[PDB]
């Protein structure tokens, strides 16, 4: 009930923080599930 | 790829100051000079300005009518679904702001 | 999406709230004021719904950005309304403030001791600091003793969160999480059961005529009753040291009340503490302007060759007419003295304004909403407004999020074929020669590339484009088989632009048997209805061929069931 | 498979309008490539074979002073079987407007086909 | 901005807390079935635009088999940070991960 | 009780001896968010260089409100927060999508940064009935307005003239009246009054 | 023009300026110089031109 | 008139002091009009606007004043005024970039857009831009780029072509600093040259535009280049980006026919420049991180080179096949062993580049290998009797055109006797292996001669004096 | 293929362009935008 929520959220001033599978896609987020749990860093020498 | 790609992706200005994708336009310049991208809420008319040390070149910015802004100069691109920017915008019909928080500030 | 565009920013949270009216007219690029959107030769109308500083529309290109209509990307205007209005979303919660107020010491009519004890509550919750917000109530040892009363409880909430804050509980950003919500859920929903339930003014002991409302958001104050007057004048000495309503009276009513109120409500409307520190204001539940959306959310249709007015412009205008006559009302309002003059006009001057109140508030109501407004001649059924188009049918979120129309792919009717390889698809060539990946160029697949390139976009396993360093495409379709020698001979060219040095050109390439695709049979009701195939082109079919191992998973059948291809 | 279309250039005007475009040629510069599969009434000789983008009709456009055309919209190529005149009753007087065109599709079986 | 820069460094710091001793990591020393396909598709793209290459090529050119190629030597200089739910991490090296 | 007023000009540039003048050249310890591409990774100091120090050479630049002369002490900061300052291993977390770093910097910027007020010397290459022409330390432009030059000193064809009748030449001493910067060039604006 | 490759996300001094002396400007001037040996070119070119000044010239 | 109009301007400036702007604008708008319109102000009156102008150009830096400015710096065919009435104009511009140098940005656009025009008509450009490069070196950024916006294209007319090139030589010759983006744009056109011809070999076209192209170019290099100029000069500044050019444009793309005699003709001019060709391709064609594909073009590169260019030394050719001699035998010393063990003959791609090369430069210049005696440089006679005989088989994989004709000459020259070899692996056929798939891109890499004959007709004859046609070998 | 409208994004024609369905749009010696 999308206005609902909506208007719940206003009046709570919310932060939605993004963590959620839902949020993610509404944002464009790549999600925090899979092969998106861990980061990949390089070894440089020199 | 689908969301990510076919979806809508889209890059998109985002003022890092108010967090809008809605109040950021193109600036026009003068000929010669280069088009920069600018925050029509976080920007003073230009008079408005004066009327409260200098005001430097790069803080001024024009729109095409030609009205003169200082400041609204935070701003970046992120990359978002389209259909983000519609949302958004019918929720300000509806009197309701989304702040996007963006970093790096 | 490119991998060569890579974008360094990148959004971390997204907060809620309400657009002021201040921050409207900064940012607004034109205030918005004709009913008529086009003229007589097809232009818009200057200050009317598609003015140019509200976007490109059609040829013409943007006032406020100077770009097409390809890459001007809106702007938003405003409206002016005369009359302050409230904003339908609100309404309910607008209604049990005003219902809670006290219209004489304007307190809540609930004893401030006990909203204190709320504020107490609700503040150690956005600490998450549940166990304390019982603690709290433990709190005990007439108005000198609940001055005392409230002091240390408030000390006790500040000692809490000081405490929470030094060992590991808390950040300055609260805390939340389930448990925490459902216990300032209950509170607030506690408080405002609270709220309601007092007749007379815990505080000032006075009563305040009770406020009755619509389905229509239209607000009407019943007097006061016989015994209620008489306790009222009692109380008459210790203060000294039906009809509509407008909005206008209710918003000032509430503007006071939040300003005495203003700790409680510094509570009620932050789940998280609110290092902002704006104040609460009554004006967060009106409108003294409208969002005007860009033009490019708002453009006609066309249903197949004739041309149809946008629904949300429609309704647009309807405010801007009832705008135009209010601003006249009111212009003949002024034009009284009446200090000579004769009283009854009073009367029809209210009628008057009554009547447009009402009417704007119900155009409001129908676009949040159509729910919200008059039934239409009855019959026609009703348009749609603003709520019902997000919210209409299945939804934007079902409808464009969940499922999609997709680009890139391409669908047939499936047949078997024992002779591919259980995790192959067998690929008709009329597909091969359409389907590119954007091909990187490099010196592992110069070799390749070139080739593809000169076999052109009709010859299978050829290419249909460039993309060169700069982003820009050339298409290799008009071309002959020179011309395309020529390009292919510079696909691996240094660059001579400091700028995209670190990009090399993509062919936009034909696929072939390295390559993997996506299949999927509809329903996709489980993940193995959607799997990875090796490709392998076969000359000469019309279909996709499948092994028959994989029907299981497909629940494919092959009785011209179809099935999709994803690159 | 046989699909018939109509084409009906009174389908703007507004009722027993001057009649701005009439089937046939104008005198302007127009392709050429045209008479391949329009006869110089402007409909299709009959028999012609018709693929996606060919034209299927010519007419010439008064408001524009051009030679305008139809063309053949499905992806499958097909053969023109019948062109008839649709004339108008309300006592002769009025030119062509109305056109039926019956396109003759050839299917031998195919993959998919259902027996 | 003076503070500014403390507010960072008191940022970086308590993340690398989280993101941890080497000698105090508690994880698999397995590389998952999921690290494994990433560090696959990822060196695979930095190939594709010409990364200092560590392996003899032979004739390969998928980037995606020249990069199974490197990890098969354990040339890939690639490392997995992996977060634990209250958003610490342990770095691993991808050479010091068991790949199977 | 808002406070944008911070793009103030807070320069403050001091007075000089044994001299007139301002000096005007600063340096700014930096840190920077930019991008390495792929072909760097095995020398990484070298990419950020060629892909965004270098570039900012001797061109103004509106963060450290000034003309970037040049620039000493490049380090990455590590990714890694576990890692000594020492080591020349470091992390650089790669972006999803794409095949690109980014990583912060550390740098020492030195920057020619002429506030208004400030004292400069130029010397002379151009004298129109409406303008002065100068060159500051050999490099930037300046201009003083035919209206910001004395009201008794005249003009000839052509070459100024003073107050006492005599012609000036090469040195010339001005204060700082604006300094544009959005052009392809820097440019000071000078009076003598 | 400006994009991702060429330009920092953001920069930010990390402290207030402080000015140095002509024997300074000289000897980073010297050093900068050295170290760097199309647009860097012209670049150092007229690096050189103020250096020039510095010591007094022409 | 004359003083009329005097006052008209002097009015409007006052009226532009109170902002009223109308008159300004009248003014403005009658110099906007175009080259054709009778109406547009004329000389006369234009000299008097000018001159006031000039005089007090601050009375005009203002928001008010920004229109008239933009009209004059837009007022077409300029350098087309009268003597008089130019030289004021000229005059006024050079004022006003000098009291504001952001004019300068709209100035210079035009200008360089005018490098279409023949050199005869751009003095006046050329004066100004040389003027404001020095005044204003800042401003070598934008101005570059505006070099590239307005080269003309492929397509356009040969004259505006073979003049943006003639100005861009002249610009050359006063502003050094742009002089490597100069180059790296005429070369970069380089590819359009390369787009020209081979596959030719309307292009009776591309022939005289790149015909007429090239001449220039190489006209204009044989006068950059000159031991005076090489010693003090900047000679060496034109043969270095010319070769940088070379190593990252024309060898790579490395099937162009326009362009490569870019270098075969400037290398010529004198002995070191050869030397240091030489020494470059030798360097590109056995450099241990180069790929082989690199190495492989190179080596045809110096093969074909070492053949045709005329004005070689003896020694400088005795210099390359000593050196190919050397390496070779180097090769069979340490390698040979690798043949019977795992692998194929691609191995030694390299091995056949490097032996064809060096009998490519034998075919041509076999007379020369002859010392007084009548004995060979290099045992040539016993060397390549070796090779041939190896267990490579250089005769079996490199091109079939070269080792045929080396046969009959080294056969001919009692050098060597291969033929029977040949019989023996064209018989093997029909009944050392290696895929095709990876093998057919070098027989095409050895099949093509970067300095095999040209087919346009100035340059051709302009070649001759610096080149060796089959027939005269 | 033609339509001869909107030039060509191209400073070295401009030439001429025609749009195929796929929404390249192609002038003659071929850009494809
Ligand atoms: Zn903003
Ligand atoms: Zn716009
Ligand atoms: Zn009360
Ligand atoms: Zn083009």
């Amino acid at each position: 009930t999308t206005c609902q929520f909506l208007t719940k959220a206003v009046l709570d001033n919310e932060r939605e923080q993004l963590d959620s599978p839902s949020a993610r896609i509404v944002v464009g987020k790549l999600n925090n599930v899979g092969t998106g749990s861990f980061d990949v860093l390089a070894k440089v020498p020199n | 790829d689908r969301l990510l790609n076919s979806s809508d992706y889209t890059q998109a200005s985002v003022c890092r100051e108010c967090g809008s994708i809605l109040t950021t336009q193109q600036s026009v310049p003068r000929i010669g000079s280069i088009s920069t991208v600018c925050c029509r809420r976080c920007s003073m008319r230009f008079e408005d300005a004066k009327k409260l040390i200098f005001i430097d070149d790069s803080q001024i910015w024009e729109d095409g009518q030609g009205n003169k802004f200082v400041g609204g100069n935070e701003t970046t691109t992120v990359a978002i679904p389209f259909v983000l920017k519609y949302l958004d915008s019918e929720l300000s019909a509806m009197g309701i702001r989304l702040r996007y928080n963006v970093e790096p500030k | 999406m490119d991998i060569s565009k890579p974008v360094g920013s990148e959004i971390t949270s997204v907060d809620f709230g309400i657009l002021t009216a201040k921050e409207i007219r900064n940012l607004s690029a034109k205030q918005i004021t004709n009913p008529t959107v086009l003229d007589n030769l097809g232009h818009p109308v200057s200050g009317g719904l598609y003015d140019l500083a509200l976007g490109a529309f059609l040829r013409n290109l943007c006032s406020t950005c100077g770009l097409d209509e390809k890459f001007c990307p809106g702007h938003q205007g405003h409206i002016e309304l005369p009359v302050p209005c409230y904003n339908p979303l609100f309404f309910n919660q607008l209604y049990i403030y005003l219902r809670a107020s006290c219209l004489f010491c304007h307190h809540f009519r609930l004893k401030s001791v006990e909203v204190h004890r709320y504020a107490c509550k609700l503040r150690l919750l956005q600490y998450g600091l549940i166990d304390e917000s019982y603690k709290l109530d433990e709190i005990t040892l007439s108005s000198t003793l609940l001055n005392e009363l409230k002091s240390k409880r408030s000390e006790y909430v500040d000692m809490a969160i000081a405490k929470a804050l030094s060992d590991g509980r808390t950040t300055e950003r609260g805390s939340f999480t389930a448990t925490v919500n459902d216990e300032r859920k209950k509170l607030v929903h506690e408080f405002h059961k609270k709220l309601l339930s007092r007749g007379k003014c815990d505080n000032c002991g006075m009563f305040s005529p009770k406020f009755r409302k619509d389905g229509f958001t239209k607000i009407f104050e019943t007097a006061l009753n016989e015994k209620q007057i008489t306790n009222n004048r009692v109380k008459g000495f210790i203060r000294q040291d039906s009809t509509y309503i407008l909005s206008t009276e209710v918003k000032n009513i509430l503007d006071t009340v939040f300003r005495k109120e203003q700790c409680v409500l510094q509570y009620v409307f932050h789940s998280r503490p609110n290092l902002s520190r704006k104040l609460v204001k009554a004006d967060s539940f009106f409108m003294d302007v409208l969002v005007v959306p860009p033009t490019r959310f708002r453009l006609p249709s066309k249903l197949g060759e004739e041309v149809h007015e946008n629904s949300q412009n429609q309704l647009l205008s309807k405010v801007l007419t009832t705008s135009l006559l209010i601003r006249d009302l009111n212009d003949d309002l002024s034009k009284l003295q009446k200090d000579k003059v004769s009283l009854e006009d009073r009367r029809v001057i209210f009628s008057r304004l009554m009547n447009a109140f009402v009417t704007i508030q119900n155009d409001v109501n129908a676009f949040i909403d159509s729910t919200k407004a008059q039934g239409r001649t009855s019959g026609k059924v009703p348009i749609p407004g603003v709520k019902q188009a997000l919210e209409k049918k299945e939804g934007l979120f079902r409808k464009h999020m969940m499922g999609k129309r997709v680009n890139y792919a391409a669908r047939s009717v499936i047949s078997p074929d024992p002779n591919i390889e259980t995790n192959e698809i067998g690929v008709p060539p009329v597909f091969a020669v359409k389907l590119t990946y954007p091909e990187p160029v490099t010196a592992y697949n110069i070799a390749e590339l070139r080739q593809a390139v000169i076999n052109g976009p009709d010859k299978w396993p050829g290419a249909t484009q460039i993309q060169n360093e700069d982003g820009s495409l050339v298409s290799l379709i008009g071309m002959s088989v020179e011309q395309r020698k020529a390009l292919a001979n510079q696909l691996l060219t240094p660059s001579s632009n400091v700028s995209t040095h670190t990009l090399n050109k993509k062919v936009y390439r034909h696929i072939k048997n390295r390559d993997v695709v996506l299949m999927n049979r509809q329903p996709t009701l489980h993940k193995a209805s959607m799997m990875g195939h090796k490709v392998r082109v076969l000359p000469n079919e019309k279909t996709l061929r499948l092994h028959y191992a994989n029907t299981g998973a497909y629940n494919a059948d092959f009785d011209g069931d179809e099935m999709n291809m994803h690159f | 498979m046989y699909k018939t279309e109509k084409v009906d250039l009174a389908l703007n005007r507004n009722r027993g309008d001057p009649i701005t475009q009439h089937f046939g040629f104008g005198n302007d510069e127009w392709p050429k490539e045209w008479l391949e599969k329009l006869d110089e009434d402007g409909l299709p000789y009959i028999g012609t074979y018709v693929e996606e983008g060919d034209p299927i009709c010519a007419y010439f456009d008064d408001t524009l002073n051009k030679t305008k055309i139809k063309t053949y919209h499905s992806s499958e190529p097909a053969y023109i079987e019948e062109v008839n005149l649709i004339g108008d009753e309300s006592n002769k007087f009025q030119e062509l407007q109305t056109v039926s065109i019956k396109y003759r599709i050839r299917r031998t079986p195919q993959i998919g086909d259902k027996f | 901005p003076e503070d500014f820069q403390q507010h960072e460094q008191i940022r970086r710091k308590t993340l690398k807390e989280k993101a941890i001793p080497k000698d105090q990591r508690a994880t698999t020393p397995y590389m998952t079935k999921y690290e494994r396909a990433r560090i696959l598709g990822t060196r695979a793209l930095q190939i594709s635009m010409n990364a200092p290459v560590f392996v003899d090529l032979e004739g390969e050119t998928d980037p995606l088999r020249i990069a199974m190629k490197e990890l098969a030597e354990k040339k890939i200089p690639l490392v997995i940070r992996r977060y634990l739910p209250d958003g610490s991490f342990e770095d691993w090296s991808v050479e010091e991960l068991i790949v199977d | 009780a808002r406070f944008i007023k911070k793009h103030k000009k807070q320069v403050t540039n001091p007075i000089d001896e044994k001299n007139g003048t301002s000096n005007c050249i600063v340096r700014v310890p930096i840190a920077l968010y930019v991008s390495l591409a792929p072909m760097y990774l095995e020398n990484p100091l070298q990419g950020v260089m060629k892909q965004h120090l270098n570039p900012l050479v001797m061109k103004y630049n509106n963060k450290v409100g000034g003309v970037v002369l040049g620039y000493e002490g490049l380090k990455i900061l590590d990714a890694d927060p576990l890692s000594k300052e020492d080591t020349s291993e470091k992390l650089i977390k790669i972006t999803p999508d794409t095949p690109f770093g980014f990583t912060w910097c550390h740098v020492n910027l030195y920057v020619w940064q002429p506030q208004v007020g400030d004292v400069l010397e130029g010397y002379i290459f151009i004298q129109s009935a409406s303008h002065i022409g100068l060159l500051i330390h050999d490099a930037f432009n300046a201009s003083i307005k035919k209206n910001n030059i004395p009201v008794d000193w005249t003009f000839v064809h052509g070459h100024w003239v003073d107050s006492n009748g005599e012609p000036i030449d090469g040195k010339l001493r001005f204060t700082v009246r604006n300094v544009h910067t959005t052009g392809r060039v820097v440019s000071v604006d000078g009076t003598l009054i | 023009t400006a994009t991702t490759l060429n330009t920092p996300v953001v920069i930010h001094a990390t402290q207030l300026p402080q000015h140095v002396s002509t024997d300074e400007v000289l000897q980073f001037l010297e050093s900068f110089i050295d170290e760097k040996e199309t647009n860097l070119s012209s670049s150092i070119s007229q690096l050189k031109r103020i250096q020039r000044d510095f010591k007094g010239l022409p | 008139s004359a003083a009329m109009y005097s006052r008209f301007v002097k009015s409007a400036l006052d009226d532009l002091d109170k902002n009223d702007s109308t008159q300004i604008g009248i003014i403005a708008n009658q110099v906007a009009l175009p080259s054709k319109n009778p109406e547009r102000i004329n000389d006369k009156n234009l000299n008097i606007l000018l001159d006031i102008l000039s005089s007090n150009i601050n009375r005009i830096e203002s928001s008010r004043g920004t229109f008239l400015i933009q009209s004059i710096i837009n007022f077409e065919k300029w350098w087309e005024l009268p003597p008089h009435t130019l030289s004021k104009y000229i005059y006024f511009i050079k004022i006003l970039c000098s009291s504001i140098p952001k004019w300068w940005q709209d100035v210079s656009m035009i200008l360089v857009s005018c490098f279409i025009l023949p050199i005869k008509q751009t003095v006046c450009h050329h004066d100004m831009l040389k003027y404001f490069l020095r005044m204003i070196p800042s401003s070598m950024g934008f101005i570059d780029t505006y070099l590239a916006k307005f080269f003309p294209n492929k397509n356009d007319t040969r004259r505006k072509l073979v003049n943006y090139t003639s100005n861009l030589l002249k610009l050359r010759g006063y502003c050094s600093e742009l002089g490597f983006q100069i180059w790296s744009l005429l070369i970069e056109k380089i590819i359009s040259i390369d787009v020209e011809l081979q596959n030719e070999l309307g292009i009776k076209e591309l022939s005289t535009k790149l015909d007429s192209i090239l001449t220039l170019v190489s006209t204009h290099v044989e006068e950059q280049v000159t031991p005076e100029s090489l010693e003090s000069g900047e000679g060496v500044g034109v043969f270095n980006t010319l070769t940088t050019l070379f190593k990252t444009h024309v060898l790579p793309t490395y099937y162009t026919r326009s362009i490569q005699y870019i270098m075969f003709h400037v290398s010529q001019q004198q002995l070191e420049l050869m030397d240091s060709f030489l020494v470059t391709l030798i360097d590109i064609s056995f450099a241990v991180n180069e790929a082989a594909e690199k190495k492989i073009k190179s080596l045809q590169y110096l093969g074909s080179y070492i053949a045709r260019a005329k004005k070689l030394s003896r020694t400088q050719i005795i210099f390359v096949a000593s050196y190919l001699t050397s390496w070779l035998n180097r090769y069979v010393i340490e390698r040979e062993e690798e043949v019977d063990q795992r692998g194929g003959m691609e191995r030694f791609k390299h091995f056949y580049a490097a032996f064809q090369a060096l009998c490519y430069i034998f075919c041509f210049r076999h007379n020369i290998f002859r010392d007084t005696d009548g004995n060979w440089e290099c045992e040539l006679d016993k060397f390549f009797q070796r090779m041939v005989i190896s267990k490579f088989n250089p005769l079996k994989f490199c091109n079939e055109n070269v080792m045929l004709m080396f046969a009959r000459i080294a056969q001919q020259e009692s050098v060597a006797y291969c033929f029977s070899i040949i019989e023996n692996n064209n018989n093997e056929r029909l009944r050392s292996s290696w895929s095709l798939a990876t093998r057919q891109q070098f027989i095409d890499l050895q099949s093509y001669f970067p300095y095999d004959p040209l087919f346009l007709k100035n340059y051709k004859i302009l070649m001759k004096e610096y080149y060796i046609e089959w027939s005269e070998a | 293929t033609f339509i001869r409208g909107p030039i060509c994004g191209t400073d070295n024609c401009p030439s001429r362009l025609w749009r195929i369905i796929d929404g390249r749009r192609t002038c003659q010696y071929g850009h494809v935008m």
